[PDB]
């Protein structure tokens, strides 16, 4: 798995740092006391979606027709490579 | 008592008659040994040494 992506980068560093911070590693020179594990790892560092976006927000516009700037952008792809062409 | 003798006759040597040796079975028999499954080359038995697994508990 390859990363390209500072945000999953990161919250899977935030990830890595508190599980080490949770566990408790005991020497190998014996000597450890009562471990009472837990049977899921997962269930102590269950997967939260990151929120998307707030609640509400402040209402502002461009009336750009954001309808309009699909259909722009549907139709430029079409004939960019005609585009090309006719420039030559 | 004669097969006791015997037994005391090759007691320690190597390669001795068959009939005394085991008769668990066939399949055992040509099994690996214990010292023969037990062999490790010496970049596993580093790596082990270097990094055995450890005992670990999510409590705090």
């Amino acid at each position: 798995r390859q990363n390209r992506n500072q945000e999953i980068f990161d919250a899977n560093v935030q990830r890595l740092k508190e599980y080490q911070s949770k566990i408790i590693v005991f020497p190998r020179n014996g000597k450890a006391p009562e471990a009472e594990q837990v049977l899921s790892a997962a269930a102590t560092f269950p997967i939260a979606q990151p929120a998307t976006d707030v609640e509400a927000r402040a209402v502002q516009d461009n009336g750009e027709s954001a309808f309009r700037t699909l259909r722009l952008a549907r139709s430029e792809k079409k004939f960019r490579g005609i585009r090309e062409k006719r420039a030559r | 008592q004669q097969r006791e003798a015997v037994r005391q006759l090759y007691k320690g040597k190597k390669y001795q008659p068959k009939d005394l040796r085991a008769k668990k079975t066939r399949a055992l028999r040509r099994a690996l040994t214990k010292f023969e499954a037990s062999q490790v080359t010496e970049k596993q038995r580093k790596k082990q040494i270097a990094f055995p697994q450890r005992k670990y508990a999510i409590k705090a």
